[PDB]
Parts: C-alpha cells; sequence; structure tokens
RNA sequence: GCGGUGCGCCGCGACCGGCUCCGGGACGGCUGGGAAGGCCCGGCGGGGAAGGUGGCCCGGGGGCCCCGGGUGUUACAGCCCA
RNA sequence: UGGUAAGCAGAACUGGCGCUGCGGGAUGAACCGAACGCCGGGUUAAGGCGCCCGAUGCCGACGCUCAUCAGACCCCAGAAAA
RNA sequence: GCGCCGGAGCCUCGGUUGGCCUCGGAUAGCCGGUCCCCCGCCGGGGUCCGGUGCGGAGAGCCCUUCGUCCCGGGAAACGGGGCGGCCGGAAAGGGGGCCGCCCUCUCGCCCGUCACGCACCGCACGUUCGUGGGGAACCUGGCGCUAAACCAUUCGUAGACGAC
C-alpha cells in the first residue's frame, strides 16, 4: 500500500576537480546529513528507476516499459551523510540530480 | 516537493549558495520577496560594486555585453548563476527550476515560506556591523516598480494579517473545545503521551 | 578588551515620566511628548525604582568602539529630558558690513525668507523641520529665535540659516556677513 | 616548534658525557612547554645551547618526563615572559593569562602571540611561567574576571546547528 | 531585559558535547568564553566552554572556589534533580526521548488514538462555530 | 596616438538604431503625470500635417530689440478633424511594469474605424465585432460589461480612451483611420471611468484638449529619404577629392 | 544413483578463504610505583589575606523588604598554607 | 662576475625541462607532490573541503580586522620612504 | 471542418511514488491569552496572566488505506455521498468555504467477537501522482460557428531588393 524505499539523489560520480570516475556514483539520501546517520545505509541495495519506448520483461508478471540499473551502497562518502554507491552498468549521468531509490532489504535491524 | 524561501533578511550570497546547490540535486526552488534581501558591509560600498558592474560593458556593442538586471529578483538570479555551471546542459537544467520573484507574487503569497537559517544577517552578521537592503540598491542604481511592489506588498500586509486573525480565532476555539472534550478523549491523550507527543 | 559592563545613569525627574517600548524611549513632560528609537544601538534599557526616578542603560562585554555608545544615549535622553521640560531656544543673530539682513517669518513659524544679504536679490526661504518655531525679538537690531523640544531638530534647522548665509568666490576672514548661532539656552529656566 | 593542540610541559635535565677534567658535570634542568617529549628534548638543547658550551653529540639528555599540574581544577592567573622576533628586532613582553593548567596558559599564550603580533613559535622564547596572587596581575583584561560576585548574561546567543533544519519555517532566535 | 546571568551557583543545561543532556553547577567564571561541576548529575569538576550550556533558572549559594563537597550540599538543598524534571522544559527534553524510542507498534498505538482524537475535534470546533453563528442570524 | 585637433563627436548616439520607425503612426511613448486636484481631459489627440504658411504677429515680452515690433514666424497647419471615442482600456499597476487589464469597444464602430483591424478590405466579408456588438443588445450581456466597469475601478488605476481619426474629414486617398489610446489625465478612477463611458460612441474637438498660446509635444516619424550614405546621414567631413575608392565616406 | 562438464537469458542466498575501512566488548603494563579529586568530620593548634562570608553604617528598592560601597581573619559560607 | 636594472649577459654545484605524462598552483615546458604496462579494492602526498567543484552540512578552538582603493596562499604576477 | 460540453483501442515524452491554504516581524528580545480606558468601523492602544532553549513545537502539524461481513460497546445526529443557486478573489485573478434541499444511509471512524478473498509453494523494477504531457485517429451523441492572411494589382507619406 505504501513505499518500501528512502529518496536518494544521483548527485554525481566519484571525482576530482578534474577528473571523474563513472564506476562510483554519490548518493545523496535524503533524511541523512552525517556519517553519524550514514552506518544504517552501508550494504543496502539501491536502483535506478527508468522508463523507455521498447518494452522488456519484467520479473513477477507482464513485460512493462519501466528498467532498472541494480546497484549496492559501498561506503559512506565525505562528512554530510553523501554516500558511495557502486553499479552493476556505469549510470548514465543523465540522471545527475534526478531519484534513485535506497531499498531497505539488506536489512541488519 | 518545491522550497518556497523567504528573501527577507537573508545574505545575497549565503542563500545563493546554498540554493544553487539544492537546485543541481533536482529540488525547484521559489526565493520570493528579494527586495528584503541584504548584503553585508555599509551601503555606499554595495552601491559602488554595482557602479563598478554597471561601468563594465562590450566596448564595440554594449547590446552584445554584460545585462546589467536591476530588479533585486535578477541581481539575486545572477549571482545564484556565477554558483552554477550554466555554459553546460546540467546547469542550464538547474536555472529553469529556480523561479526568483520581486515581492510576492501568487500562487505563493498563500503558501508557507521556509527560511534557511545558515543565509541570514540576525545568524552570520554581528548586530554592530552594516548592511545593504537590495530594494535600496535595486532602486537607487535604476530599478523602477519598488514604490509599485512596496504598495502591492502592503494590501496582503493588510489581507494575510485578516488570515492569521481568523486562524487565532480558530485556534482558541480549539483550546476550549479541547477543554469541553477533555473527559471523553481520555484514553485517546494517554497514549500520545506515554509516547511523548502533548507532554 | 571587552569590559565585562559598563553603565550610566539617567536620574529621570518627577515632572517627565518616561517609559521604553524594547528600546524605543518616549519622554512626556510640560512642553510634548518625545520618542527616540535605537534599533541601532544595541544596549539594555532598564527603569528602576517605583515612581520610575533613573533610567539605567547598560553594556554587556563592549570594546571600545561599543563603550562609546552608553554616554551618548545618556546625554541623548538627558537633552531629551530638558527639550520635553525647558525647551530648546537657539538665539541666533545677524551680522553685516553694508547692506542690512531682512529677515522676514512666514508660514506660522516654519518657512524664514532672507533678503539682500550682501546686496543681493535673491530671496532665501529656509523651512525648519517639523516641531521648530521662528521668531524675531523687537526693540533690537539684529536677533532671530528658535524655540523647540528636540536639540536635533533646532540645531538642524538652525545650521540651514546659517549656511543659507555663505559668502562665495570672496575672502570670509574679511567678508563676516551671516546669520550665525550667537547663544544656546532653553525657553523656560530652572 | 609547532605549537600544535595543547602543549604539555616536560621537565628535561641533561648534562655533557664526562672530560678527564670534570668527571661528573653539572645536571643542567629546564621547563620545556612541547607537544610530546620527541621535541621537547630538541628545545632542550635549542635554549642549553645558547646558554652553554654544551651541544647535542657533546651531551646527554638524562630525565625526559611531564610536569603534571598538581592543581588542575583550581582557576589560577598565569604571567607568561616572552621573547618573540618582529618583522624588525626581537621584543621582551610580559603577558597575563587565565587558565586551570599551567601548560594550557601556555599554549593559550603561541595561539595569542599569533593572533595579535603574527609571530610563529619558531620566534617565540617562554623564559618564564609564575602563577600569581590575585592582586598581582597587572592587566585589566584579566583583572576585570577578579569579582567574588562577577555577573554577566549572554546577551546575543548566535545560534550554531545551522545547518540541522537547513530549510525551517521559524526564524530563529538570539535571547535564551 | 536580560534574567538568567552567568553568577556563581546557577545551574546550566549542557547541550551539546561528551555531557550532553546533564545539568552542571557554574563554580567560577574562568574566561569571557569558559567556566568551571555537577555533582549529583555525575558531572566531574572541570573547564567547560558558555557555548554548550543553556543556563536556567535555578541558582544555588555557595562561593566561587568551593569544592564539590560543598556543592552537592547546596545542590540537594535547593533540591534542583526533583525542582527540574517538574518543570515544563525537563519534561518535554524527556518527551522528545519517549517519541525517539516510539517502537513501529508503538507508533501504530499512537496513530490509531492520534486519528480518534483529531476526528472528534473536528467535529467539536465546527459546533462552537454555531455559537458563533446563532447570536449573529 | 592621442586625437591632434579636439572636435565634438559627428551625430548623436541617443538614438543610434537609425532605423525604419516600427511604426507609422507616431506612439506617445509616455503620458504627463497626472494629479486628480485636476478636472478629467485627454491629454494627447491625432493629427494630420497639411502644409506650412508665414504669420505676422506683434511680440508681447519686456526687454528684446523686437519689443513689439512685426515678426514673420514659419507656422504648419495640422489637420484635426474631430476624433471619434469607440473604446476604453484598463492598465493595472504591476510589479513586472503595467499590464493592461481589459479593452471595452463601444456598441457600434465607424467603417473607417473598422477598416484598421484589416489588411484586404475589399477581400474580407467585414465580419469583425459582429459578436462583440451583441453584448449591448440583450440584458444578458449588459451585466459583464457593466461588471468589467464594477471589476475595473476597483482594481485598474490607469485608464486610457480608445480614439480613432474620422478619415471622412480628409482630402487624403486612404479610408482606414488611425486607432490611439489617450491616457484620461484628471481626478480619480471611477470618476474618471464614469466619464469616458460617457463619451463612448461620442465626437471630441480640439478646443475640449488643446487651448490657444500652449507648448506643447509634437509626436511625429521623420520623412523616409532611403539609404543615405555617412557623409548625407551622419554629416561628417568630406575628404579632399584626391582620394581613390571615394571622397564620400569616413576614411578610419 | 555415482563422478565429470554446464545453466537459454535473468537473478539470488549461503559458509569458507584473501585483502580491506570500521564498530563494540574486555584485560593489563608504566608514571612523581601517576598528578589531582571523591568519601570518611574543614582530626586538635595557630597564622595569613581576599575576587572579605557574617556583624555595623551610607545613600536607594518597597507596605520595614535588598543590592552598591566601607569594615576586617573570623563569625549563620568557604579558600590556601604552616 | 659584468650591468642602475632586465623574462639581460657570463661561470660553479646539484636537480630539472629538453626527452615526461600524472595530482595540485584557475591558466602555464621548468614551481610543489609524484614519474607511467591494463584494471578492480584500499590508503596517501602536495593541495584543498560556501557554490561552480570531490571534500568541514565539525553545534571546530582563541584572538585579530571595517576598507567611500577591503583582504585572501611557494615560484607569481601590484608597491616604498614617511 | 472546425470550437466548448458529454465510448474503446493505439502512438509516443519522461520524470514522480501522501500532502501542509500564508501573520507581520523582532533579535540587548519575543509569543499567546483581557476590565477602568482613548480612537477606527469589531480592531488597534496602556493594563494583567501564562509560554519562552520556542510543545498554539517544521526537533512540527494534518493525513495516513489490506478489504469485506454479521453480532455488541465507545463516537457521530450540529454528520455521510451527489444538484440549482447563496457568496469569496486580478501580482502571474480559481475550484474554496456556507446554506436551503430533490437526497440516500445510521455503513465510514475506535475497540472487540466472529469468519472468509488464486494461501500464486524464501526473491527484482511493487505502491502512486494518472482519466498525466503532447501525436495521428476511431465509434456514437448534443449545443454552436461560416473567417482571414499572403500573392497579384494599386498607392508613393515608403523604397537597392524585400519591407513599408
Amino acid at each position: 500500500s505504501g513505499r518500501l524505499w528512502c529518496k536518494a539523489i544521483f548527485a554525481g560520480y566519484k571525482r576530482g576537480l578534474r577528473n571523474q570516475r563513472e564506476h562510483t556514483a554519490l548518493l545523496k539520501i535524503e533524511g541523512v546529513y552525517a556519517r553519524d546517520e550514514t552506518e544504517f545505509y552501508l550494504g543496502k541495495r539501491c536502483a535506478y528507476v527508468y522508463k523507455a519506448k521498447n518494452n522488456t520483461v519484467t520479473p513477477g508478471g507482464k513485460p512493462n516499459k519501466t528498467r532498472v540499473i541494480w546497484g549496492k551502497v559501498t561506503r559512506a562518502h565525505g562528512n554530510s551523510g553523501m554516500v558511495r554507491a557502486k553499479f552493476r552498468s556505469n549510470l548514465p549521468a543523465k540522471a545527475i540530480g534526478h531519484r534513485i531509490r535506497v531499498m531497505l532489504y539488506p536489512s541488519r535491524i | 516537493q518545491v522550497l518556497v524561501l523567504d528573501g527577507r533578511g537573508h545574505l545575497l550570497g549565503r542563500l545563493a549558495a546554498i540554493v544553487a546547490k539544492q537546485v543541481l540535486l533536482g529540488r525547484k526552488v521559489v526565493v520570493v520577496r528579494c527586495e528584503g534581501i541584504n548584503i553585508s558591509g555599509n551601503f555606499y560600498r554595495n552601491k559602488l560594486k554595482y557602479l563598478a558592474f554597471l561601468r563594465k560593458r562590450m566596448n564595440t556593442n554594449p547590446s552584445r555585453g554584460p545585462y546589467h538586471f536591476r530588479a533585486p529578483s535578477r541581481i539575486f538570479w545572477r549571482t545564484v548563476r556565477g554558483m552554477l555551471p550554466h555554459k553546460t546542459k546540467r546547469g542550464q537544467a538547474a536555472l529553469d527550476r529556480l523561479k526568483v520573484f520581486d515581492g510576492i507574487p501568487p500562487p505563493y503569497d498563500k503558501k508557507k515560506r521556509m527560511v534557511v537559517p545558515a543565509a541570514l544577517k540576525v545568524v552570520r552578521l554581528k548586530p554592530t556591523r552594516k548592511f545593504a537592503y537590495l530594494g535600496r540598491l535595486a532602486h537607487e542604481v535604476g530599478w523602477k516598480y519598488q514604490a509599485v511592489t512596496a504598495t502591492l506588498e502592503e494590501k496582503r500586509k493588510e489581507k494575510a494579517k485578516i488570515h492569521y486573525r481568523k486562524k487565532k480565532q480558530i485556534m482558541r476555539l480549539r483550546k476550549q473545545a479541547e477543554k469541553n472534550v477533555e473527559k471523553k478523549i481520555s484514553k485517546f491523550t494517554e497514549v500520545l503521551k506515554t509516547h511523548g507527543l502533548l507532554v | 578588551m571587552k569590559t565585562i559592563l559598563s553603565n550610566q545613569t539617567v536620574d529621570i525627574p518627577e515632572n517627565v515620566d518616561i517609559s521604553l517600548k524594547g528600546r524605543t524611549v518616549i519622554v512626556k513632560g510640560p512642553r510634548g511628548t518625545l520618542r527616540r528609537d535605537f534599533n541601532h544601538i544595541n544596549v539594555e534599557l532598564s527603569l528602576l525604582g517605583k515612581k520610575k526616578k533613573r533610567l539605567r542603560v547598560d553594556k554587556w562585554w563592549g570594546n571600545r568602539k561599543e563603550l562609546a555608545t552608553v554616554r551618548t544615549i545618556c546625554s541623548h535622553v538627558q537633552n531629551m529630558i530638558k527639550g520635553v521640560t525647558l525647551g530648546f531656544r537657539y538665539k541666533m543673530r545677524s551680522v553685516y558690513a553694508h547692506f542690512p539682513i531682512n529677515v522676514v517669518i512666514q508660514e506660522n513659524g516654519s518657512l524664514v525668507e532672507i533678503r539682500n544679504f550682501l546686496g543681493e536679490k535673491y530671496i532665501r526661504r529656509v523651512r525648519m523641520r517639523p516641531g521648530v518655531a521662528c521668531s524675531v525679538s523687537q526693540a533690537q537690531k539684529d536677533e532671530l529665535v528658535l524655540e523647540g523640544n528636540d536639540i536635533e531638530l533646532v540645531s538642524n534647522s538652525a545650521a540651514l540659516i546659517q549656511q543659507a548665509t555663505t559668502v562665495k568666490n570672496k575672502d570670509i576672514r574679511k567678508f563676516l556677513d551671516g546669520i550665525y548661532v550667537s547663544e544656546k539656552g532653553t525657553v523656560q529656566q530652572a | 616548534t609547532k605549537a600544535s593542540g595543547t602543549l604539555r610541559e616536560y621537565k628535561v635535565v641533561g648534562r655533557c658525557l664526562p672530560t678527564s677534567k670534570s668527571p661528573a658535570p653539572p645536571l643542567y634542568r629546564m621547563r620545556i612547554f612541547a607537544p610530546n617529549h620527541v621535541v621537547a628534548k630538541s628545545r632542550f638543547w635549542y635554549f642549553v645551547l645558547e646558554l652553554k658550551k654544551m651541544k647535542k653529540s657533546s651531551g646527554e639528555i638524562v630525565y625526559c618526563g611531564q610536569v603534571f599540574e598538581k592543581s588542575p581544577l583550581r582557576v589560577k592567573n598565569f604571567g607568561i615572559w616572552l621573547r618573540y622576533d618582529s618583522r624588525s628586532g626581537t621584543h621582551n613582553m610580559y603577558h597575563e593569562y587565565r587558565d586551570l593548567i599551567m601548560a594550557s596558559a601556555v599554549t593559550q599564550c603561541y595561539r595569542d602571540m599569533g593572533a595579535r603580533h603574527r609571530a610563529r613559535a619558531h620566534s617565540i622564547q617562554v623564559m618564564k611561567v609564575e602563577e600569581m596572587a590575585a592582586a598581582r596581575c597587572p592587566r585589566p583584561a584579566v583583572k576585570q574576571f577578579h569579582d567574588s560576585r562577577i555577573r554577566f548574561p549572554l546577551p546575543h546567543r548566535v545560534l550554531r546547528r545551522q545547518h540541522k533544519p537547513r530549510f525551517t519555517a521559524k526564524r530563529p532566535n538570539t535571547f535564551f | 531585559v536580560f534574567r538568567r546571568f552567568v553568577e556563581v551557583g546557577r545551574v546550566a543545561y549542557v547541550s551539546f558535547g561528551p555531557h550532553a543532556g546533564k545539568l552542571v553547577a557554574i563554580v567560577d567564571v574562568i574566561d569571557q568564553n569558559r567556566a568551571l561541576d555537577g555533582p549529583c548529575t555525575r558531572v566531574r569538576r572541570q573547564a567547560m566552554p558558555f557555548k554548550c550550556m543553556q543556563l536556567t533558572d535555578f541558582i544555588l549559594k555557595f562561593p566561587h572556589s568551593a569544592r564539590q563537597k560543598y556543592v552537592r550540599k547546596a545542590w540537594e538543598k535547593a533540591d534542583i534533580n526533583t525542582k527540574w524534571a517538574a518543570t515544563r522544559w525537563a519534561k518535554k527534553i524527556e518527551a522528545r526521548e519517549r517519541k525517539a524510542k516510539m517502537t513501529d507498534f508503538d507508533r501504530y498505538k499512537v496513530m490509531k488514538a492520534k486519528k480518534m482524537r483529531n476526528r472528534i475535534i473536528k467535529n467539536e470546533v465546527k459546533k462552537l462555530q454555531r455559537a458563533a453563528l446563532l447570536k449573529a442570524s | 596616438s592621442h586625437r591632434k585637433f579636439s572636435a565634438p563627436r559627428h551625430g548623436s548616439l541617443g538614438f543610434l538604431p537609425r532605423k525604419r520607425s516600427s511604426r507609422h503612426r507616431g506612439k506617445v511613448k509616455s503620458f504627463p503625470k497626472d494629479d486628480p486636484s485636476k478636472p478629467v481631459h485627454l491629454t494627447a489627440f491625432l493629427g494630420y500635417k497639411a502644409g506650412m504658411t508665414h504669420i505676422v504677429r506683434e511680440v508681447d515680452r519686456p526687454g528684446s530689440k523686437v519689443n513689439k515690433k512685426e515678426v514673420v514666424e514659419a507656422v504648419t497647419i495640422v489637420e484635426t478633424p474631430p476624433m471619434v471615442v469607440v473604446g476604453i482600456v484598463g492598465y493595472v499597476e504591476t510589479p513586472r511594469g503595467l499590464r493592461t487589464f481589459k479593452t471595452v469597444f463601444a456598441e457600434h464602430i465607424s467603417d473607417e474605424c473598422k477598416r484598421r483591424f484589416y489588411k484586404n478590405w475589399h477581400k474580407s466579408k467585414k465580419k469583425a465585432f459582429t459578436k462583440y456588438c451583441k453584448k449591448w443588445q440583450d440584458d444578458a450581456g449588459k451585466r459583464q460589461l457593466d461588471k468589467d466597469f464594477s471589476s475595473m475601478k476597483k482594481y485598474c488605476q490607469v485608464i486610457r480612451v480608445l480614439a480613432h481619426t474620422q478619415m471622412r474629414l480628409l482630402p487624403l486617398r486612404q479610408k482606414k483611420a488611425h486607432l490611439m489610446e489617450i491616457q484620461v489625465n484628471g481626478g480619480t478612477v471611477a470618476e474618471k471611468l464614469d466619464w469616458a463611458r460617457e463619451r463612448l460612441e461620442q465626437q471630441v474637438p480640439v478646443s475640449q484638449v488643446f487651448g490657444q498660446d500652449e507648448m506643447i509635444d509634437v509626436i511625429g516619424v521623420t520623412k523616409g529619404k532611403g539609404y543615405k550614405g555617412v557623409t548625407s546621414r551622419w554629416h561628417t567631413k568630406k575628404l579632399p577629392r584626391k582620394t581613390h575608392r571615394g571622397l564620400r565616406k569616413v576614411a578610419c
């Protein structure tokens, strides 16, 4: 009936000032604003939900237009609740400042 | 989903530095009452700083040159514009989300306006330092519609005062009808206070 | 150093009843109510004792630029106390060499014309500040009188007629002529 | 030296590895205010060399222990005699501080000699730190705290924790 | 205009730091922005800055250099630990900690109460608005 | 190196987009500032330059060497047939500038005023204001037209009156009249709007705007002279005949 | 059934091992055999001064109720030391 | 060493650039860090951590400073006597 | 063959996964409550009481929904759903509030009894905003529209040519 994932923002890639490393993404999870509070979300699965033109098969039932690139919150970033997530396919940078879902279900509570 | 930030008392670059970053994270921001924004240091320094900005024009065709936007909304827009990569297609995707206003145009005059406390003159300046209202700056450097805005601004300062008077009037009825009904919500008040809502 | 505390008491009399609206001190008495706002100055204003016989201005953790903003507030309120009881009368006199300066008084106190200054055809309308009354005393030669409550507005309105009469493109050591502030006093006495 | 963190006061004694003339040279003690024991023994040789014909190689460090606080809960006046290198010549200064701890007051001195005069810990030479009677302290900056019934509010409470909402409804107060 | 003052014996409430949530008594003022003990609330005699302590309306009468034996006396004599707890500040401090420990089932048991406790007051406030309407017309 | 001998700059930069006027009928760029201590009046008119002739008059001024001697001064004739008011327009005051609120045209509009709404009058079926005019001959239409004044004397601040030139009373080739918004400056906004609505479908002569011996502003488009060169346009120095490619151009 | 090899594409859990950044436990060594402090009653005896507690005044805060100054080693608080 | 000096001319010692990417100093042959097969994980240097721009969104510590020409990072890019 | 009002499939743009309908504003001060009282046409004054690390809290509020049913208790009758008007707003106007009523029920909401719904056999983009945004169209109905621009010609207030 309700939402079973937390709001994250694909803010950027793991980048220096003049070099970006696309294989590691930076996830701004809404709610957590320090490394104090980042402890829960480490090792959690995080999905980039997008929809395209051509239909693709879905695990559960009928083929939708909606797709994902799956991920995994690797470890905490910076000092302000930013987190590093490493995706199985390196995210497209059209998704910069768009909604990707930090899930709950590599649960350890 | 939309930030409706108030501009009254906020600092020029401090609010810009926090707006510009939120908008890059795909948060639609509305900064309102930008005449209320003030800039640190005395007025005459900030006057000279913008007069120094006016003097900088493309010598061979000023119409091509730097567009010195004189409205406080567009002095706030341009200071945010400097804190965005406005050449790239992610940084122009940003500015399209930002929506800046002189006064409080509807539909934003009947929405609760948020405050950035990390960009506020009471929080960030000393009470013995000096500041410069963007209303006085813009007007004296060539903004026309301050005395237009300030009279439309004085309409809703009467209209919203009636709304608040009409809302205190309904909260007095709640501080009467929480009390008449105190005996038959007694089960429903305790469990709120065991888990710490009305304590 | 940051001086931990600096205070000075203004002993407000029985005839003058002052109050404070945050830090906007209002001063009423025999000849009008004077208000002045101190939003800028950043001090504690305490009105203590029954019948409120002393105002007390403090300054917690004040440096040298901010300790000098205590006795100014003392003297501001003390001038406010003076002007509310005794008033401010600035008797200013007309100095000339040859041409007698004709000063006629217009618009029930406010506007003051100055004819024939250094033999000039140009009449000079000087309006006084709102709440300052100008008069010319008789059986005299050369005398103006201002009358008011706020010292800020009486001298400001006197400075308007002292700088109305400046001698342009000359040696002002020889051409001494002009309307200058001769005497600083009050209307009625203690 | 680098006046890093809070300085620890070390007692460093030492003497000359023996001559045929003097079989046992005199033991020389010093109050060294150092971040750690390693640089305390380095700063020991600096001053002793300035005073005697006692270098590091023609000498030995005998004891190196931190002289701790004998009253770290009592508020005390401290009078530090300085010798700092300005951009033109050196100057003898007498400065006064107010701390529980001697080493903390010399830490509080190193920041202050940097703050007001832009002198670094290499320029500065702390020659004497003497705990002072409350009536023997000249500066009014430290004297002003010598009132039995001292009483001040915290007038303009500039709130920190500014980025905990980052976006709020209420304008924050400062008359707490 | 000020009510609370940094005076020897004032109970101040430690907001942040390692002693966040404990009461402390101001024994002596060291500096402009640094003070010097809360013997009954498990706070050792220590130097601590003014920034971290939110100073209350409790002064308990003992001298500035007095050792921790004579802080504990004037503390318990004034009876601060029970005088604190009954104040509406201390109550909403330990209402904040209850709402923190609100279990997902406790979140349910309050929500079902929230609804029925507010489903009545929308009815009852509306009936009060006829008491404003009956007098007019 | 520097300018050897100083000269004032040829022409002004205070108009320098020297292009074809974007409007043939000269727009009033700004109307006079008003104070409601005056009566209601039209602030402008719309005339046609007929020609140019002499005068003889006795100069009434102290001091001059031509004190009550006869001056032959040049005068223009502007044929000003009395304009007909066919509408009113409200302008609300916005912080983005000044926005038009609502245009309310009159019941009947003359065929000369109709022509201005068209390009090809001959080819058209002339159907303009056939369904707008119907809001005047039914009581259902009237109340909205009255509510368009009820919701204009309240909201709007600047009120201008739509007038047109009566092209019938001119010796010109053309018939297509010239519309113009004349700002009604004078008393309060309700008094101003209860005035112009009474003046709707009515004649406005020139005596009821302009009085004699009055200084006024003439807003007219300059006479077109086509693609003229820099010595013809900017009035620079001609080069001294020995020049190769031309002597009627700017050197540097 | 027992070994070997592998899944059509898409996924997933598991324990072991390598290397990792952490987090919480718990034990101990040394020191001026830590310095301080806590609790035992400020163990008996002075003496010292002060950022002077009590007692006496001065002006003012009241229908006699408390702060500012001055006194001085004790007093209905405390501080340091011999 | 010559020359008032020079991004000038001429030596010594080493290290560079040339022949060489790389991280930083916005930019730059030489400066600072560090020299390179192709990659994933981790950690650093020199430098930074309002925003562009990864990183202080620490409830960082104590002072200093008002500029009607503010100040702001080796080489390095605006000043003296007074 | 088009405009407003009232079936079923296909194309294609993707982002989103409960909303907060508002005092003004102060900062060495504020917030909310009221008799003696001056005005303004019920407010705004002085007064007095409470809140003040803001609990009439954005550290927040409201709303939170597996569903259905029978049997009882709290709770609602001043309510619940859907028509005609009643009436509120121009700065970038709004979809609200309130009443009469044709009107349908004592269901919603809080406990507890009692029962069942592909119980899809440990597993993914589920869950909404969404009768979304634009794009050709198809059935089937009502109520209403019949224009203009450009060229060509002409002018000469215009003009290199266009434009005007």
